[PDB]
């Protein structure tokens, strides 16, 4: 696993100062100590709508710092990575995509109790009554601990019929959702025949009826989707499969209303806790002027999470406008609502240590001479190309039979694989021959 | 501990700081300076509360970031609840399920409320005992002051048997429909009468009415399933029926407010539609903001002020905002610090005001929290000038990042 | 098992020397040595 | 109730000889335009013509839209008046051609005499006589009634789940039994009237409702029930074999003497927004014999037509369509006409203004625009009422003119380029 | 059986040695030693498969063997390893976004292989007795080594009757699920033909043990997994390409569960290759998404063919080499294919004419190499089939020079077509 497997944190000291070389990162002291302020602001859970802009040339570690922020935040908060090209959806509104991304960028941890009925069923008698449909169903659930006759609903009886269960088998029942699974027939009946088309499972243990607590985690977008495209049960709502079945094109009336109301009701009663996360939007330069303008209200909203864009262009024409240009390909209207962070261009010395770290992370035993030659290769080419050259050199070394990468291996690899600038020069030399 | 709504860029805005005669105070209710625009917004807010005039549009312009959206949020907070205030960005109308004109008329209809009042007898008490004879049955309800028996119909006894038949549940019985809702294991029991006649008031918008009366299972207003409402029968008949509810004692219309932020994104088509949507008796009042000067209207090469066509600009009023000075900037920063949990020294406030007047205002508002978190790292209590300088060095701004581009990147 | 033996809480509860703490920790270790599904069973997952 | 932009327009102020009065029916000035509007509204009342379009052309702020609304008001409510903005044609659910055709066929009205009748009341007994009929007892505050209903209505009764004591409506014409609820004596009050409700419905309907009713089938009992869901999207009604049959049946009914045709009036606003394809389909369709009379409104002069970007034409309308369309010109108002319009707006909205205030308000209107001087009315009265003064003095309008900038001072300020 | 020989049907794999040393004309490929060695290095890194999301760009002149090297890599990689070939213009769909189509293309070349040890029973049914009163019966299963009896249960009898298995039939029984599968009819399966029988295809009885434990493997791609998990319609992989899986838990959950499976040893990974031919068709949005899509740990390797040079990027007005922005070009390793010399063109023509079974004379080869050095190698190749038909028509044995000359005079290449376009020709 490559291209992000070496970064596992910002490598900052207890005082928030950037360490020279640690946590898989080297250099970029200013950028890393600044992103420390961002991770602290995110962990504070106090602000909303704040935005950062990691700006720099290609391959200057902006995405590396973006992922290091997530690694520092941990897996408890939702980190939503997104590409600017994702807004161009063909099923939902372009702004709908962005608002749902913002919504899923926010987390919510909630502890919920749920009940379960389980045990080897002894008998299932449908209590009939005139309406002329089945009234109730008495099921005798046996367990290694005890046994209980329980009255369940005709819907649960119908679910059992769908499962095609019979008296004497083992079933798992849940009252909250209403789904019933057939774990198989009791192990005591496995001796009935020499072979059967039946799954066998022993007698369930413990109490027949048991309530258990689970601390789950879901994003606000999860509730939004659950309420927009409901599935539930007890009805024929399965028609969802043909009703519309695109991305539901959510609506503000319920996005900002009922969902916020119910989640605040859950939070203020000690059942749930809000867990704001991070929305990392890589490649923000291909967003349309409409998206840039909606970002104004998105960031000026009191619920938006901490956003992190990545700027790679110096000054070009804005997308969707075709006639106006601005720095970073972002309009000055949105650029005034962000905290820009430089990503310095790497020097030969820092690039050498980066190549060393990448080699030691990719399980490669590169010799010092080969490492130093990669220094020249990287000073003549891009850091990304010089670091990509690593693995082919390891394969060539394995082929040649040497246990380490030497000068000749990296030389052969570089001669076999060209770089962007070399290929551009070759094309310029062969101009009227490449079509 | 932490609710959904948190501290934001406009959380400090609690409303318009005007007097009884619509005179803005120097700094009140989180709004600083901007006296002209604030007193010009108070007038439109008052005639909105009036509602006798339909189809008014008030545009606010000026330098970027001069409380343009702050004035709108203040107007919203002053209008308060029970009066729809629909704020939408200029892009929200560009949709795939609906046309731009359809989305704009949808917002126009959402920005109009209809008030309706009714009476309903509601029950609330603790269940004591239940009996069912397979069908009819009986129930015993209790409150802290009284108890009673009821002979329940088939549907009611079935709805009660659906739950735990034994005592403990504190339910409510809407005698109109009879929908049961157990509050919990008796949450405490209610006081006073068991059955009471309660007044129910609803402010339902015309768009909600349309969505409800447009289709079976009509309430598609939870996922925007209202694709191209049929004006032929739905909307015209709904308008007629609302006019009939009116002047008969059934309902009264409550005109709302529509805040179109960044209207320069709208196109000539949307503007031409507004030209007539602002002329209907059911047309709500709206406000609009713009940051661009004389620019091109999206759709053609016509260069028009505010990116809005002239035939529509003549159909609205314009209010210019003045640039903030040192006093206003410092007071706004102080109000932001009071809204947040940060506290700065006087020299720190002076340096932050200078930094927010050199480049721009939003930059200082953003650096506030960064300097707070940086001073919290060195184990201090107040944000100091050294911390503000550390932040000014760490985080860049628009004007200092556009000048650092002495190294060429992609394009 | 490693994390249960690592945390200083259990180390101090053992160093205490009391009979209940020591025997209880030994029983917990034996149980973890028995396919710890008894010590930490796999919870069934279901949508909220 | 609440005032609007054109709410003060009651109609065309024309005398019996057709000449337009200087000020009447809420309209002032524009004598030639008002007289042409009356000349063309006489065509609507004649109803013997089809496929005619009249284009109100003039600068912004002129009374073209006001004249269209005056035509609509003078026509009244018996004949339909369908307004449509040129921007509304750009639909995403259905093609522009079919949007235009739907609006054209919806403008046309249709009055018909529906001689329905519905029995209403509380049920006292239901007895079905494998059923030849069903005897039902109905009760109201005029006596009891015994009714014999076709066995096909017994199915509707059973499906509505009506039984002794419930109040019901049963329509003799269709069998659409509707259970209003249970009687209050056991809920809805007991109906108090003649159980046999017989009255003539002279309610009017549009010619597009007939197409909407036949576009999708209404019923069930089969998989067809699945059709009630699925967004009910509006889709193109084929011109080949649906609207032709609608025309045929409407003609049959008109010949039999039940239906009555009342051609409506269409009103297109900002015609320059329509594409050239919409323009040419329009000049092709309005030549038909069943097309209504249309009133185009233009707001700009010589410009480029949308969709061409290389062809300029007067009023943004191609010559192919501009020919065959009668052009009524609306010109700017004078200071006196602006003062008259401002006074009319004031006395219609309910604000009393002094003479010195109205004079300077008309001056401001001549300086910036009539619509701006009009918009400056309400805030002046609001400030007056805040200060206690019930009327508007000159100290209010000239102070609200400083609070609310215009489209000219705004541009003068924006000239700073920032 | 009948799958015609396409343009790339002659290459069976890269002609490389154990040390990745390309041979001159081995295994179908000819010349192009440097690019073939690079292809072999990347193919070895692929077969290793411990690094994800690596991109290679095979640039070169038109008709120099770029797609040929791609097909050779595909063949040398063979099955049991996803290889997805896609043209740059295939992602421009109407029902799904370009980024979604690219995510599909990536996740379609990532294989997940669940290895299971479900035991079964394989033998030749001798008798199937069953008595209906629940019905109960017995079965006699025979293999060449032993015979045994089994008491059949209710559902066992139900499934046996549904499958309609009879005596003499060789069947396999999944004891875990009870799934029956009849593999054929044994010699005993002879029905003593005295009635309307029309089947006599016999086969040897199963050998070995009666109740053996064999190993099954279920290999499905991450694309198929997320498609079947999207919605209850678990047939979109065949039903239709209607898609648009939200990037919510669905795909993230697929990834997380595949991670747990790899950790617990259920199914770990088998990376794949994505050959994007004519990548210059991709849009700026496509390139911008790929920039970060190559950074995912579940990203297979990709190889992009390039004919363009310094040309504008689609969707914009930026001049960039290969028609690709430097942003994406930086992640790639560029391999340049050189034009074939005289002896390389001649050997390619020889291999092609020997693959399509056409015998050419020594002078036919010379004239064809002349035509292919003056004009496109593709035109020279296409000339072979046309020249063989005139020979077959005149009842010849091997293509001569006169047939090739007749075909050259009869058909026109692009250059001679342009030089003949001397009239207006409805420009
Ligand atoms: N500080 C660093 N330490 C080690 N490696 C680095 C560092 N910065 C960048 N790299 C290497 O450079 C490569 C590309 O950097 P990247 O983060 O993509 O820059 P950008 O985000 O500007 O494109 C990464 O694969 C990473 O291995
Ligand atoms: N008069 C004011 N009083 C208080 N806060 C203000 C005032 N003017 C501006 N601000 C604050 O300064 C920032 C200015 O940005 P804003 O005016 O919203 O930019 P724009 O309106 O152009 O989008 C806002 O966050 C706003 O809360
Ligand atoms: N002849 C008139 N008499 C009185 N008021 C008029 C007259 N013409 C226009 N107005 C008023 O001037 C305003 C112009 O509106 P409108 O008719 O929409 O202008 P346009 O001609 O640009 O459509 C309207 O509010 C209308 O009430
Ligand atoms: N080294 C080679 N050995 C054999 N055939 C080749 C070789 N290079 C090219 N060809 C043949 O040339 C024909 C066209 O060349 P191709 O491989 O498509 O190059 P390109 O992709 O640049 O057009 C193919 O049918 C291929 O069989």
């Amino acid at each position: 696993i490559a291209s992000h497997s070496h970064v596992k944190g910002l490598g900052l000291d207890e005082s928030g100062l950037a360490k020279q070389a640690a946590s898989g990162l080297v250099g970029q002291e200013n950028a890393r100590e600044a992103c420390g302020v961002i991770v602290e602001l995110i962990k504070s859970k106090k602000m909303a709508g704040r935005a950062v802009l990691l700006a720099g040339p290609p391959g200057t570690g902006k995405t590396a710092l973006a992922l290091a922020i997530a690694q520092e935040l941990g897996s408890k908060v939702p980190f939503c990575p997104m590409v600017g090209s994702e807004v161009y959806s063909t099923e939902i509104k372009k702004t709908e995509v962005l608002m749902e991304n913002f919504r899923r960028a926010i987390g919510l941890r909630i502890k919920e109790t749920k009940e379960v009925y389980e045990g080897e069923v002894t008998e299932l008698t449908p209590c009939e009554t005139e309406n002329k449909t089945i009234s109730h169903v008495i099921i005798g659930l046996k367990t290694a601990k005890g046994t209980k006759q329980l009255k369940l609903d005709p819907s649960i009886f119908e679910s059992l019929q769908k499962e095609r269960v019979e008296a004497g088998d083992v079933i798992y029942i849940e009252a909250n959702s209403g789904a019933v699974k057939r774990q198989g027939r009791c192990d005591t009946y496995a001796t009935e025949f020499d072979l059967e088309a039946e799954e066998y499972v022993p007698l369930p243990k413990g109490d027949v009826h048991k309530k258990k607590e689970i601390i789950q985690d879901v994003t606000l977008h999860d509730l939004d989707v659950a309420n927009a495209r409901p599935q539930g049960g007890q009805d024929i709502l399965s028609m969802m499969g043909q009703l519309m079945k695109p991305k539901k094109t959510e609506i503000t009336d319920k996005l900002r209303g009922e969902i916020n109301k119910v989640v605040n009701k859950y939070i203020d009663q000690g059942i749930a806790e809000l867990v704001p996360g991070v929305l990392f939007v890589d490649e923000v330069h291909m967003l349309d002027i409409e998206c840039f303008t909606y970002l104004h209200r998105a960031l000026e909203s009191s619920i938006a999470p901490i956003v992190i864009f990545a700027s790679n262009r110096g000054n070009c024409v804005i997308r969707g406008t075709e006639d106006i240009t601005s720095p970073h390909g972002i309009p000055l209207d949105l650029l005034d609502r962000v905290m820009i962070i430089r990503t310095m261009l790497y020097t030969p010395q820092e690039m050498k240590q980066i190549i060393k770290i990448r080699a030691q992370t990719e399980g490669i035993n590169i010799s010092e001479e080969a490492l130093n030659h990669l220094g020249e290769i990287g000073t003549k080419t891009t850091l990304r190309y010089s670091v990509q050259l690593l693995t082919p050199a390891n394969l060539l070394a394995k082929i040649n039979g040497k246990d380490s990468i030497e000068k000749e291996h990296v030389e052969e690899i570089s001669e076999l694989f060209y770089d962007a600038k070399s290929s551009a020069k070759i094309l310029a030399d062969q101009q009227d021959k490449y079509m | 501990v932490t609710r959904i709504e948190r501290i934001g860029a406009h959380s400090h805005i609690r409303g318009l700081g005007l007097d009884d005669a619509l005179e803005p105070r120097q700094a009140s209710q989180g709004m600083v300076g901007q006296l002209a625009a604030r007193r010009a917004a108070g007038v439109v807010l008052e005639m909105i509360r009036e509602g006798k005039i339909a189809g008014r549009a008030v545009l606010i312009a000026g330098q970027p970031g001069t409380g343009k959206t702050a004035i709108a949020m203040g107007m919203a907070q002053a209008l308060g609840p029970d009066t729809p205030f629909t704020a939408i960005a200029g892009s929200e109308i560009f949709s795939l399920e609906m046309s731009k004109t359809e989305a704009l008329t949808q917002a126009f209809r959402r920005s109009i409320g209809v008030r309706i009042k009714e009476e309903t007898e509601i029950i609330e008490g603790e269940v004591v005992e239940i009996q069912i004879d397979r069908k009819v049955g009986k129930l015993t309800l209790k409150t802290t002051e009284m108890e009673t028996i009821y002979d329940l119909g088939t549907k009611m006894i079935e709805s009660l048997t659906k739950d735990k038949v034994q005592a403990g549940d504190v339910i409510t019985i809407d005698k109109a429909t009879g929908k049961i809702s157990k509050l919990g294991r008796s949450v405490q029991c209610p006081d006073g009468e068991l059955q009471k006649r309660k007044e129910v008031v609803h402010t339902v918008s015309l768009h909600e009415i349309d969505v409800i009366n447009s289709r079976t299972q009509g309430f598609l207003a939870l996922f925007s399933g209202d694709t191209g409402e049929i004006k032929s029968e739905v909307r015209e008949q709904i308008n007629a029926k609302v006019a009939e509810w009116r002047e008969e004692g059934k309902a009264e219309i409550i005109p709302g407010v529509l805040f179109i932020d960044e209207v320069h994104m709208l196109d000539i088509e949307s503007f031409s539609f507004l030209n007539r949507a602002l002329e209907s008796d059911m047309a709500p009042v709206l406000i609009m903001a713009t940051n661009r000067g004389i620019t091109r209207i999206r759709g053609t090469s016509y260069q028009s002020p505010h990116g809005i066509p002239i035939d529509l600009l003549d159909r609205l009023l314009i209010v210019s905002t003045t640039p903030y000075s040192e006093k206003d900037t410092k007071q706004i920063l102080r109000i932001r610090c009071e809204e947040e949990d940060v506290e700065m020294s006087e020299d720190a406030y002076t340096v932050l005001t200078r930094i927010g007047l050199e480049t721009s205002l939003r930059y200082a508002i953003q650096l506030i929290t960064a300097a707070s978190l940086v001073c919290r790292k060195r184990k201090g209590t107040e944000v100091q000038v050294d911390d503000i300088k550390r932040v000014y060095s760490l985080f860049l701004d628009e004007s200092r990042s556009t000048q650092y581009m002495k190294e060429y990147q992609d394009a | 098992y490693d994390d249960f033996m690592a945390q200083t809480t259990t180390k101090e509860t053992l160093a205490t020397g009391h009979f209940m703490s020591v025997i209880n920790i030994l029983m917990q270790l034996r149980k973890v040595c028995n396919h710890p599904n008894l010590f930490d069973p796999r919870p069934v997952t279901s949508p909220f």
